[PDB]
Formats: C-alpha cells, structure tokens, sequence
RNA sequence: ACAGCUGGUUCCAAUCGAAACAUGUCGAAGCAUGACCUCCGCCGAGGUAGUCUGUGAGGUAGAGCGACCGAUUGGUCCUGUCAAACUCCAAACUUACAGACGCUGUUUGACGCGGGGAUUCCGGUGCGCGGGGUAAGCCUGUGUACCAGGAGGGGAACAACCCAGAGAUAGGUUAAGGUCCCCAAGUGUGGAUUAAGUGUAAUCCUCUGAAGGUGGUCUCGAGCCCUAGACAGCCGGGAGGUGAGCUUAGAAGCAGCUACCCUCUAAGAAAAGCGUAACAGCUUACCGGCCGAGGUUUGAGGCGCCCAAAAUGAUCGGGACUCAAAUCCACCACCGAGACCUGUCCGUACCACUCAUACUGGUAAUCGAGUAGAUUGG
RNA sequence: CUGUCCCAACGUUGGGCCCGGUGAACUGUACAUUCCAGUGCGGAGUCUGGAGACACCCAGGGGGAAGCAAAGACCCUAUGGA
RNA sequence: CGAGUGGCUUGCUACUUCGAUGUCGGUUCCCUCCAUCCUGCCCGUGCAGAAGCGGGCAAGGGUGAGGUUGUUCGCCUAUUAAAGGAGGUCGUGAGCUGGGUUUAGACCGUCGUGAGACAGGUCGGCUGCUAUCUACUGGGUGUGUAGGUGUCUGACAAGA
RNA sequence: CGCCACACGGGGUAAGAGCUGAACGCAUCUAAGCUCGAAACCCACUUGGAAAAGAGACACCGCCGAGGUCCCGCGUACAAG
C-alpha cells in the first residue's frame, strides 16, 4: 500500500532564497515585564571550544558533578545605540514616527551611514512625548550598530547597523531610559543586558552553500539498488502526478541552499567575559586569536566565523534561569589536531 | 493620504452588500467615492456560517494564489470590486477611484445611503465586519 | 434484491401464467387474520392503511409488513383476540431479472408483486373502540416495511 | 402584547439603551435585554416590556425577560442563596477560598489543587462542611454555585463509587 | 494491377432543395429498384394541408369479468383479488367516401401524365406512446417537431430548451427573458410566510435528495372543559371497620388467588406506581385550599429543520442579499431580437407595354435561411 | 565478502558553467502570463465564471501541451495478400 | 422488509481516442478525502479498579521493519501508541525497474488427421528524443512607483 | 554515525458538562442570554514579504555635487549575474 513517510524537509523556512540583509533582523521581541532595557545585543562568531561546568539542573542527579559542554566563542565588544526611534500606532500597524540622534559618533560610522550634521534632538523628542500624551506612542526601539573595527579577526571596519527594541518599564519610563543611553555615546556591553546562565535567542545568516540538489537541500533519498546505475542518482522520482497538470511548489527541487536567516532558540549563555580566556592555540581556525569582550554560547550558532550574530532574551524559554554557572575548565587546546 | 472624494459614506450599521452595490454603481459614473467606518458595517445571518464562508475563502489558494482580505477594511473593498468590471478600463478607473477606510480619516461626517441601514432594535442575527475580521485572525487595529 | 428494481409500474402487465412458467410461490402466509368467523360489520371501528403512491409491492414486503403488523395485534390483543385484519391485495405482477450481456435480455421469472395505485387500502382492520390505538401502531410498523408512505384512515369511528 | 413590573419600594430601576440596572440595599444588577422588536422601559416605578408582535418566538422572550428582571428585584433586596456540602470518603478534601477563587485541594488524593474563579460579586463562604454562595445576580451566583459542583467532575471512574465532591444542596 | 477502404478534387451569382427509410442483393464500409429532391415536355379544371356534418372501418386507454377465459382470498349465498398473448362493455383518437366552409388552380396551368439528372439507404435529439434492461449520455419501435443543413435573441458556457425562422439599410414596438451592482430596465406596490444563506437552479448526464422523523414557526377547522374558578404548580387532606380472605412461620394496597364489598365524609382505591423479608416510609388517583383565564383533545394546510460522508480551491455565472436582491398571492411601470410596424434601395416571381427576357409602370398578408443534389446567368 | 540496504559522506578524472572559434537537427494551423472549477464528442492555455498576472533573461529537474518520434503490432472490418 | 449515499470491486453501455493518450506489480516524490487504526476531548455499559466493549466530536501528526509469492490480495514473524482505509489517467515509464501479461526460440499436459491450438505450466527474450511553450525550484536585468544612504512597516504568503 | 535548539500560555468552538430562562405558572443546557470544553481553529513562534498600482514609513545626505559604477586586493558570497 506504500508505507507512510513525513515529507522531505520543512516548508516553514520557505522560500529558500538568499537573504536580503546578512545582518539578522528579529521579527519578535520580548515582553515588557522588568525594568526599562534594550532587548538584545550582537557580536561576531569566533569559533568553537568546550568547557567544563558544574551541573545546574536541580532535577538532574548529575547536579554538582562536572560536565563537559561545547561552546561557540563570539566576540561581543561594546556597541553604540546611536539613536532612538518612536512608533506611532496607525490603522496600518506601527509606523516610524520620528527618531532622536546624537553628537558623538564612532570615527568610522560614515563607512555605511550618512552621519547627521544638523539634528534637532530636543524638538524631535517633543514629537514623541506629544504623541505619547495623545496616546499613540507604540513601541520604542534604538537604532544600534557595532564597532567591527574593535574586533581584529574581522576585516570589516564598515559597521553593521541594526535597530533593537527597548521595553520593560512603562512607556514613559523606558522612553527616558532610551534617551539616557543614547544621550551619551550609546556605548554598552553585553553585560549591560545579559548575565551568564540566561537563555538567549541567537539569530544569524547560515553558512553559504550555493546551489545544491534535492538530496542535500531537502534531504531526499538517493536512487537505490538498481535505480542508481541507469543514469539517475540524486534526482527524485518525479515532479508530481498527471493531474494537477503542474509542478506544485512543495516538491523538493534544486536550488539555493544556505545564506538564510535563522533564529536559533533558547541558546544558553554559558559565560560572558573579556580577555584571552577562550582563545585557542594557534588561533581560531580561519578567524584568529581572541582577546577582549565576548560570550561563550552553549552549542552551535547559525553562521560561519566572522559573521554577525544577534542576541535577544529568550522569547520562549522552557526552563528556569541558573545565573552564573560554575565554569571549572575552558579548553585552550589547539583546533588543529 | 489625501483623497478628493465627491462622496463620503458611513457604513456604521449599514448592510455591506447594499452599500457596496451603490458605491460601485456611483463609481461607474465618475463618482470618487469613500466608504468610512467599514469595521462597523454589517452583514446579516448566522455568525457561525457567515464566518465559514469568509474563513473558507482564506483556506482557498495555491501557487497561483487566491488572496482574500481579512481586515474589515479590505473585505468591503473587494466586495465592491466584485460589483465592477475591474478587468476593464472603465472598471479599473472606477474601482481605483473608490477607497475604504477604518473609522473616519476625514472631518466631514459620512452620509448614509438609502435602504442600506439596519435597525438593531429589529435585528439580532447580523455581524460586525470587524468581528468577522477579528475571527479571521486580523489584529484589531481599529 | 433492492425494491428499487420493481417498485415502479414501468413494464406491461405480466400475469398470464398460461404463458408464464416457473413463477415462484407467494411468500404471503395468510390474507385473513384474527377471527375470520366474525363479520366485518360486527365491529364498531374500521381502520385501513392507505398507500399514498402508485407502486409495485413484492410479496416479500407484503408478507413482511403483514407479518410484523399482525404480530403486534396478536401481541397487544392476544392470539385468540377480538379483532380481524385483512390484506386485500394479491401479487399478480410476475417479476423477472436478466441474471450474455444485452444479447437475448428477456429475464427469467424471479418473483411477484401487487400493483397498488395511490389512494388504496393495502390492509384494513376491524376492531372495537378500545383496541384501535393498537390497531394503529400495528399499521405504523406495517408501512415501515413497504416502499411508499401511507395514511391510516378511520373509516368507522366517531369515538374519541 | 405588553407586561408591566411594579418595582418594589426598596428597588431602583434605571435604563440606558438596551441595558437595565436594578438597585436595592443588597446590591445592583445591570443586565442587557435585547431582542427583535421587544422594547423594555421604565415608567416612573413600573417596568414595561412591550412589542407589537405576538408570535410564539416573540412571546417566548417576552416571558423570559420578565423573570430576569423579577429575579433582579429579589437579587437586590433579599439576594440569592445556594447551599453546598463538601463530601469526601477516604481522602480528606480541603476546600478554601483563595482571594477571588474558591479552591479545592487533595481531591481524590491529588497533588494538584483544582480551582475555579468566582463570577461577579458572588460571595463564596465556607463553614466547615458547608459552603454558601450568595448574591444579587442569580446569573453569577447560580453559575459560581454550579462551577463549584462541576469542579469535582470525574469521568474516568465510576461515579456511583467515586463520589467525593462539593455538592449543591439548596437552590433559592 | 484491382479495391465496395482512407485522402484530395481549383471562379461569382440566381431558383428549387433532400435522403439518413422500403424491397432484393456472398447483402449489411457496396449496389439495384422504390420513397423523396430537381429539370424538361404534355394535359386542361379541378385540388384537399384544416374544420363541420353525413355514411362506413376499429377493440388501444379506461372499465369489467353470478359476460367467456385463465389466473386469484376466507368463511357457516356471503366475502378478497387479477390479465401484452381475456372481454358483457368502451372512449379519446386514427382512418375510407361525400357535402359544405376555408385555402388553392384555370396569363404564377393546379391535379395529373411522360421523359433527363440526382443525392440518399452510419443519423441524432426533444416531446407523446411505447417493447427490452437494475440502470444508462443503453438497445430497439412509433407519431411529431427539430439538429444535421437553421441565423438572430435568452438560458454563465452549451447541435437539438424557450423566443425566433433570416435580402440590404434605417426608425419604432414587442417576444423569450430580465430590471441591487457586474448588466439595459424597479433596491416598484399591497400582503403573508421562511431564519435554514432554506433559497437566489424552467427543461437537464448536468439542477438531487429519500423511507422515517419534527411542541421550529405560521394558518384553518372540529369535540370537550371553564369565574358554580378550568389547565398546571405550591400548601393542605388523603379517615375507619381490618393487617380485605385465603395463601402462610409471614404477606398487612402493593408475591398468587377470589371478591372488589359499607362507615365516616368534602375526599379516599379489596389500591395505579416505586419501596421492605414482611411492617416503614414515598407518590396516583380521589377532596379541599391558594391562585385567576383561558385550557385540553383531535383533524388539515404553508414555509422550514433533521435524516445528509470524497478525494488540487467553496459557491445561485460572480458580488453579495434576510419586512429580501428568498418564497407564495396579486399589482404597477419599465428593459429586452434580425420577430412585428415603418421609409428606402436589391434580388426573384408574376402583370402591363415591348422584338427584348432593353425601358418604364404595377402586384407579393399569402416571395427572400440551407448541406447533398438538380437548374441556370455571369 | 561487501555501500545492495540501514544512510548517506568526502574524493578523483571527463563533462556540466563563463569566454574565442566552429556550427547543425527534431519541431512549428494560429493565438498563447496561467491557475481553479464549470462546460463541451463525456480527458480545455484558447469556451463560461472566477482567481491570478510588470517585461526580459540564466541554471535546473522534466508536472502538463492526452509532449515529440511511427497512417496501431492489439481488435474487427475488406466478397485484401502471403 | 423498506429507504438511501458512494464511485474503491465487478458488471452493463459503446459517447471519446485506432495517421498509437505506453502494461501489471513495484519504486520514488508531492497534494488530498474521512466512511478515524493511533494520538486529543467526550457519551453509554452487563462502568469497582485495571484491561475492555459500543458510540460522538475530530483529518494536526502518526500509521514502521520483515518471511514465501512478480503479485495487487493475502498468509506468517517480531517489534508498536497504532502499525486505518481511498482519491490524484486503478497519481507517477519525455523518473526508474521490467519480476507477471502479451511477439519472434523451446519443453510438458491437453486437444487436434494436420498445420497448430490453450482465458494450462515452464526456460529465454529490447525500454527512443539535444525541452519551443507552459509549470514549479532557485539565480539576474530592466520599466513602474519618482537624487542618495541607513533603518523600518506589514497587506499578504508558508510551517507540523 | 557527532553536537546544539524546536513552549507554556492565552482566544474562539465541536462533541460534551452545565447556568439563568420562556414559549408551556411546572419542567427544560436554548428558543434570546451565559459558564465551560478537542492533538482540531485564531493567536502565540519561525520564514518570506514596497510591484501592497492606496506601488509604504522614519532619519539623515545631497541637486553640482550625495551617492554609484569602473578599477585594484580579496572572501563571511558565488554555475553567469
Ligand atoms: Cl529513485
Ligand atoms: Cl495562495
Ligand atoms: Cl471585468
Ligand atoms: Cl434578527
Ligand atoms: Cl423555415
Ligand atoms: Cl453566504
Ligand atoms: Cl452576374
Ligand atoms: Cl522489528
Ligand atoms: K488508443
Ligand atoms: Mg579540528
Ligand atoms: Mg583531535
Ligand atoms: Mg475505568
Ligand atoms: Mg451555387
Ligand atoms: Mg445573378
Ligand atoms: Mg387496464
Ligand atoms: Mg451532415
Ligand atoms: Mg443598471
Ligand atoms: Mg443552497
Ligand atoms: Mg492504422
Ligand atoms: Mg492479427
Ligand atoms: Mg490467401
Ligand atoms: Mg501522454
Ligand atoms: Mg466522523
Ligand atoms: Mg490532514
Ligand atoms: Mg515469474
Ligand atoms: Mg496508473
Ligand atoms: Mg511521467
Ligand atoms: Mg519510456
Ligand atoms: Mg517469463
Ligand atoms: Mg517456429
Ligand atoms: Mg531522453
Ligand atoms: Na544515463
Ligand atoms: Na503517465
Ligand atoms: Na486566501
Ligand atoms: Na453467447
Ligand atoms: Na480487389
Ligand atoms: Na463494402
Ligand atoms: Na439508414
Ligand atoms: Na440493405
Ligand atoms: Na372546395
Ligand atoms: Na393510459
Ligand atoms: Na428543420
Ligand atoms: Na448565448
Ligand atoms: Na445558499
Ligand atoms: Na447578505
Ligand atoms: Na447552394
Ligand atoms: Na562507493
Ligand atoms: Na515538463
Ligand atoms: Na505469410
Ligand atoms: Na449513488
Ligand atoms: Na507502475
Ligand atoms: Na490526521
Ligand atoms: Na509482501
Ligand atoms: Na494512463
Ligand atoms: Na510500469
Ligand atoms: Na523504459
Ligand atoms: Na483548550
Ligand atoms: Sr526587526
Ligand atoms: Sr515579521
Ligand atoms: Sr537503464
Ligand atoms: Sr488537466
Ligand atoms: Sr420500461
Ligand atoms: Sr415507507
Ligand atoms: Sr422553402
Ligand atoms: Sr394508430
Ligand atoms: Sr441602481
Ligand atoms: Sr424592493
Ligand atoms: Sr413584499
Ligand atoms: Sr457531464
Ligand atoms: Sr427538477
Ligand atoms: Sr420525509
Ligand atoms: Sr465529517
Ligand atoms: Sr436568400
Ligand atoms: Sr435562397
Ligand atoms: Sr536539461
Ligand atoms: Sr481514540
Ligand atoms: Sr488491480
Ligand atoms: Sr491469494
Ligand atoms: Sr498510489
Ligand atoms: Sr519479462
Ligand atoms: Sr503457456
Ligand atoms: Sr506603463
Ligand atoms: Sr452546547
Ligand atoms: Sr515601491
């Protein structure tokens, strides 16, 4: 009767085309519960090493015992929240009302931007407050960006700009919290929003695979037995039935594989730090030597070394936070063995 | 944003279809019409079945596609479109010269067309275009 | 076989047994029920089962209803009870079935039916004013086993 | 057809559109009464339910409306009383009222506490082995009252044998 | 090479215009002879597509069968059923002849007769009547109109369904069908029903919906009860003789059996229905009370609901519509063909004049579509 | 015994892709951006109703054109052939 | 006994194609139906519990691996929550396979005087084509909206 | 063949359990009205998505210069582009 089988590959991440902005753009931000705060930070994937910890799980019998855990190194130097964007609530969702900027910019922000010369912060700010006064202020996000220049391993100086939502406090309170941050230089570190032990959401653009066949792309079988010698090996059975007299867009086909945005959930921040503590002997292969601001994110992270990864407090956490896990050992062992 | 509308119509408590029939009619006569407060418009019958029809109209589609509105905004617009030869020259012009809105983005109160109104004091089985929209999945932006 | 095959009158009259042979015997056991010794007029109440549509009722439906109908009257009024039902129709229409292909398609005798035009008494009971409500239930179960819908007309009885 | 309701001396009727609020020294019950061509209204002291129609469907609701108001009268004066008696066989069930929601613990020996939320003003008050739901809004009371009995609903085991549960005993 | 088989066979126009059936045929993918189409010549006053009456032919429907016939019930005459190959009856209708009327013919010569040329003998569909078959967009008859060979208007599309048969052009009025938008004309009138989006689907392979069921709602009638207070609900009482008798350790309204009787009274059963081992205890009849107006039983009609499960995307063409844009009963005003009316030209037929079939003048309500084919001018 | 399979991976060589040069053929009533249904000689890109659809170009695997290629070998028929 | 729905079996018809619409089984890949095997929520019980039996809502997901036979079917084994059924030209041969049917060779049984036959068995016995259109997977160039950079929105669409 | 991550919860119903409740003084889950209730529906989460013809929003820069192409060195990209 022909046994059952789930279709090959998932339909959720479609179409499987190359991404528009290599810089991830979250499409969902955390809820407003705590104090006013920015809802995410970003960095650059460095490489992988393992670490030994002390089991935090109060339920696991292993609780208290050492345990070897893999970790992706991500250099996360200080970013600069260069502006504050306001959204007005209109009959057609949210729309950018107005932004508030600064004076002190990063020496090389003009490599990507058309840096302001004459902005009227106080006035623009007024617009926001009058809109809040009217009861039309939606959510408050801060135009942000990185200092790629800070990271040596990364060749790019030309900064990666991305907006991030701010929440937590009451509209008014967080609004001010925003301005406060911005009304300086916008400098902030990962510890300004995270703490080791907290589960985050790392989003990134996958590794570049170019065009690939159905087998690799949609995980379809290869021709089997005798069927793999007649002149067909990685080609599928057919593109559909007689009728519908067409090719349904749900049949696994050759195409662009990789370079897609992915938002990898519940990534636990195993340790936030600064220095050369996670670096490897010889240097992180095809990256370099780490020294300074960073994060040790548990497990894999979407993307290749040098790619901009983005963090965010877990929108859908499953377990309870175990702040600051006891990190006994971090591997310095070479990655060329 | 600005729309120099000759006619402004208020759909509040008015039978969607009937109102549409006239708007498309006038539009076919060179009348730049504007429907207002459509979310408050209405269609008679068992909500349960009035919904199925619109909920089914969402399920329908394929590679070619069969887009169907959900916002009370849209529904009305497409309804009107179904009363005009929107494929033709004359029709595209007419249909394109008609716009529907959530609430009233204007100053002027919208006039009410004859026969198009309902009386809640005599009816109990009818539905807010917005209720339909809320059910379809739309986010109440009105 | 489904009554659908012989319920309508759309064949000539088929009865001349002097020409038709091998006709299956009637499944109908009795035509007179109750006390066939007593007279019809010896009863106050007289209710009939009127078929509302013109049909052909095979002896099997005839017997089957006649059966379950009388079996109620026997139940609710005793075997040797005071009553007397009657079935005034008889299966004359000989039925056949082409059981080759369409080549030489005249069928072979399979059964028998009783042509009944609408507005007719298939059955007719005779009882006392008290038994009538059973004599009616006896018919409800009767018309359930015959193709057409039916009436139950009290032809004698202004007692209620 | 037309029926009238002379509101009791304690009571204060008042209307706004379709909604009717009733006040007494026990409470206040606002209720919407809506039906095609049945118009309710206050005439000084009497409440008038009237309609030009006289069809069974129209008459059905006319009747229903009256009782809804008459009950509101009694609700705002004397109030509604539903009595319950918590019953347990082998497992000592604990029934208390946490904040605004009667709770039940260790039902049939469960670690998970079952709890319903209280409907409206309704007052759930426990006295050992008895519970007494009361209030002006029979709607909220009768419901909250039922809510409690239902909360101990069991379907996977023979109820004739497994009967632990709070039950309604007095209906007003 | 032969082929009864398939393919092809070249310019304009005007008049007429089929057969897809009969008989015979090694005949059924063909022919011949008829039917029928066409053309020519002849004859010379009748003709008969309709109707009415008259004189005849007839046994299908229907009916009936102590009128034949053969079927087919029961009972101590009575009682229950049938017929393509039955009939004591018996139509409608069909049909011979004749008269009348209508129509038609005697310069358009009918009717008829003789001769030349065909095509045709795969038909189909609607409706009526059929026979066969579970059925079929099935098979096979028949009458008829239509498709084929028939446009144009309507029906969403769509040979045969409705209107309609049609020279050109033009003005006008309708037909079928339609008037909320798409889309020309009514968001027309008086009224009632429907709450299912039933429905918005003449006919249909195509538009399903059935047996059974329905305190959904609407309308109509009939019997009975009732302010001497009905129907229902609440309260009240439901009393003794005696646990009826027997049965039996016991049976005491309430296992079975037979009776089913009289006191008190306003009621109250030899107990209708549960309850106990049996008593208990709980109701039903039955009476009273409170209350206060209609109530109960039954017959018929209307719309609806249920019965109701199929495969890429739901549907009345779509939109969408609910005192309707649904349904039914009536009404009003419109839209809408190439039809009907109307002006002009054209073709053909005939008449007058004429050598002409060249002009000119006239007649057509009773001329103007067409495949095969016949005829004919260019 | 083993990549036949579980269950696929990486690699090698020649193509495949871009560039110069050379340079055909199959096929073509017309129109043609299609899909969903319906309809129709009952298996429609083209009819009806809807939905969808800015043009052009590159690579792909071949769902559809009842794709192309052969006046069906199957079946019957012919007053055919061997 | 009576009333039906379906269009999966079979049968009937001969409308459709004979200037050709590739067979059965299988395989691979995508969509679907519900008359639901499992999973979720429910009703009944000859419902103590436990394990069941029957029924309702429900098509999200699942429904697997093997032994004989070309088999579809079916039989069998061991696992399982369960190892459900049907449609898509009995989905899918310009995808594959070619085991069966159904060429030309040959044997046996049967029938036949014989050639030879078989709605018997058996061994062997081939799988074309460079994609114009359209369709969907992905990748570009332009026009439109009307100078540039950066950041957004979210009608809509997909998911298990 | 290794390793990492892949909810709860909300909202509205079905079958079902009920509430107040009339036509029908009672009774009744329903006729109006209401509380609940499926792995199923919406939301939630991920993905795409200014060509959405109502063809969008905001900030800044610039119209004689903002910016872009070319070019050169190369990959986190890549069959051409
Ligand atoms: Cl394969
Ligand atoms: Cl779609
Ligand atoms: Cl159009
Ligand atoms: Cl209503
Ligand atoms: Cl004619
Ligand atoms: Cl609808
Ligand atoms: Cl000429
Ligand atoms: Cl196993
Ligand atoms: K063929
Ligand atoms: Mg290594
Ligand atoms: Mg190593
Ligand atoms: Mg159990
Ligand atoms: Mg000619
Ligand atoms: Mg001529
Ligand atoms: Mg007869
Ligand atoms: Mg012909
Ligand atoms: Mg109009
Ligand atoms: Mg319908
Ligand atoms: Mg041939
Ligand atoms: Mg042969
Ligand atoms: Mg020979
Ligand atoms: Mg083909
Ligand atoms: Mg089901
Ligand atoms: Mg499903
Ligand atoms: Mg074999
Ligand atoms: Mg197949
Ligand atoms: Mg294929
Ligand atoms: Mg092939
Ligand atoms: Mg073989
Ligand atoms: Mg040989
Ligand atoms: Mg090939
Ligand atoms: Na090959
Ligand atoms: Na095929
Ligand atoms: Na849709
Ligand atoms: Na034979
Ligand atoms: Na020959
Ligand atoms: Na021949
Ligand atoms: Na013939
Ligand atoms: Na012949
Ligand atoms: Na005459
Ligand atoms: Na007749
Ligand atoms: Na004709
Ligand atoms: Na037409
Ligand atoms: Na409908
Ligand atoms: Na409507
Ligand atoms: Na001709
Ligand atoms: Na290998
Ligand atoms: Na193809
Ligand atoms: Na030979
Ligand atoms: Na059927
Ligand atoms: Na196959
Ligand atoms: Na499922
Ligand atoms: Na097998
Ligand atoms: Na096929
Ligand atoms: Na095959
Ligand atoms: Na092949
Ligand atoms: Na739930
Ligand atoms: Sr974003
Ligand atoms: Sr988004
Ligand atoms: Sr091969
Ligand atoms: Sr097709
Ligand atoms: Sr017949
Ligand atoms: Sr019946
Ligand atoms: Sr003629
Ligand atoms: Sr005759
Ligand atoms: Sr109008
Ligand atoms: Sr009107
Ligand atoms: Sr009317
Ligand atoms: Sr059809
Ligand atoms: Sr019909
Ligand atoms: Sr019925
Ligand atoms: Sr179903
Ligand atoms: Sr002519
Ligand atoms: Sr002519
Ligand atoms: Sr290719
Ligand atoms: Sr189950
Ligand atoms: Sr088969
Ligand atoms: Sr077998
Ligand atoms: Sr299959
Ligand atoms: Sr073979
Ligand atoms: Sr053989
Ligand atoms: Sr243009
Ligand atoms: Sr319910
Ligand atoms: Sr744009």
């Amino acid at each position: 009767p022909q046994p059952s089988r789930p279709r090959k590959g998932s339909l959720g991440f479609g179409p499987r085309k190359r991404s528009t902005s290599e810089t991830p753009r979250f499409n969902s931000w955390p809820s407003d519960d705590g104090q006013p705060g920015v809802q995410g930070f970003a960095g650059y994937k460095a490489g992988m090493t393992h670490v030994v910890l002390v089991n935090d799980e109060p339920n696991s019998p292993r609780e208290g015992m050492e345990e070897t855990v893999p970790v992706t190194v991500i250099e996360t130097p200080p970013m600069r929240a260069v502006a504050l964007r306001a959204y007005e609530d209109t009959p057609y969702g949210q729309r950018p009302l107005t932004e508030v900027w600064t004076d002190e910019f990063h020496s090389e922000l003009d490599r990507t931007l058309d840096v302001p010369e004459d902005h009227d912060p106080d006035a623009a700010e007024e617009q926001i407050r009058d809109a809040h006064e009217a009861g039309d202020l939606g959510d408050l996000r801060l135009i942000t960006h990185t200092v790629p220049d800070a990271v040596p391993s990364v060749p790019k100086k030309k900064p990666d700009v991305m907006e991030t939502r701010v929440g937590g406090g009451s509209v008014s309170d967080r609004l001010d919290h925003a301005l406060d941050i911005v009304e300086d230089g916008g400098e902030h570190a990962m510890n300004d929003i995270f703490r080791a032990g907290e589960y985050a959401d790392v989003a990134g653009v996958t590794k570049g695979k170019g065009t690939q066949g159905p087998v690799k792309r949609w995980g379809v079988q290869k021709r089997k037995g005798k069927h793999a010698r007649q002149g067909w090996r990685r080609r599928i059975g057919n593109l559909g039935p007689w009728n519908p007299s067409r090719v349904r867009s749900t049949v696994p086909q050759q195409g662009q594989t990789g370079y897609h945005q992915r938002t990898e959930l519940n990534k636990r921040l195993i340790d936030i730090g600064e220095g050369d503590e996670p670096t490897v002997d010889g240097g992180f292969v095809n990256y370099g030597e780490v020294d300074g601001p960073y994060t040790l994110v548990k497990g894999s992270v979407p993307g290749p070394d040098k790619r901009l990864v983005r963090f965010r407090p877990a929108v859908r956490p499953n377990d309870q936070p175990r702040l600051d896990p006891e990190v006994r050992y971090v591997s310095n062992e070479s990655n060329q063995g | 944003a600005e729309f120099d509308a000759d006619v402004i119509v208020d759909a509040r408590d008015c039978i969607m279809g009937r109102v549409a029939s006239q708007v498309a009619e006038q539009a076919l006569d060179g009348e730049t019409v504007a429907v207002v407060n459509a979310e408050r418009a209405v269609i008679t019958g068992r909500e349960e079945q009035i919904v199925e029809k619109y909920e089914k109209r969402v399920d329908i589609g394929n590679d070619n596609g069969y887009f169907y509105p959900k916002r009370p905004d849209g529904i009305f617009k497409r309804t009107i479109r179904g009363m005009l030869p929107h494929k033709k020259q004359r029709g595209r012009e007419a249909f394109e010269s008609v716009r529907v809105y959530l609430g009233n983005p204007y100053d002027e109160d919208g006039e009410v067309l004859d026969g198009t109104s309902l009386d809640r004091l005599s009816n109990i089985k009818f539905v807010t275009l917005g209720e339909i929209s809320e059910t379809l999945g739309a986010n109440k932006t009105w | 076989k489904p009554a659908s095959m012989y319920r309508d009158i759309d064949k000539p009259a088929y009865t001349r047994r002097e020409y038709i042979t091998g006709i299956p015997g009637s499944k109908i056991a009795q035509h007179k029920m109750g006390r066939k010794q007593k007279d019809a007029d010896d009863y106050p109440v007289q209710i009939s089962l009127i078929v509302e549509e013109t049909v052909q009722l095979r002896h099997g439906s005839l017997e089957a209803s006649r059966l379950s109908a009388n079996r109620h009257l026997i139940k609710e009024l005793g075997e040797e009870g005071d009553y007397k039902m009657t079935l005034r129709k008889f299966p004359h229409q000989v039925l056949r079935e082409n059981k080759d292909g369409m080549r030489a398609a005249f069928g072979k005798i399979v059964g028998t039916a009783a042509r009944v035009q609408a507005g007719e008494q298939l059955f007719t009971a005779y009882c006392n004013v008290e038994d009538a409500e059973h004599v009616k239930e006896a018919f409800r179960r009767a018309y359930n086993k015959i193709t057409p819908s039916c009436r139950i007309k009290v032809e004698r009885g202004e007692e209620l | 057809p037309r029926v009238e309701l002379e509101i009791p001396e304690d009571v204060d009727a008042e209307q706004d559109h379709l909604d009717i609020t009733v006040e007494g020294d026990n409470g206040s019950v606002t209720r919407r009464l809506w039906y095609p061509d049945i118009d309710v209204s206050v005439d000084g002291d009497t409440v008038v339910i009237e309609s030009d129609e006289d069809n069974a469907k129209t008459m059905s609701t006319i009747g229903t409306f009256q009782s809804h108001i008459e009950n509101m009268f009694h609700g705002v004066t004397e109030g509604w009383e539903y009595g319950m008696e918590v019953f347990y066989s082998h497992f000592p069930m604990q029934v208390n009222v946490e904040g605004d929601e009667v709770v039940i613990e260790n039902f049939l020996g469960e670690k998970a506490p079952r709890r319903t939320t209280i409907h409206g003003d309704t007052d759930v008050e426990i006295d050992g082995e008895e519970l007494t739901v009361s209030g002006p809004d029979i709607e909220a009371v009768g419901q909250t009252a039922a809510d409690i009995e239902q909360l101990t609903r069991i379907n996977d085991k023979d109820v004739r044998v497994f009967q632990d549960g709070v039950y309604i005993t007095r209906k007003p």
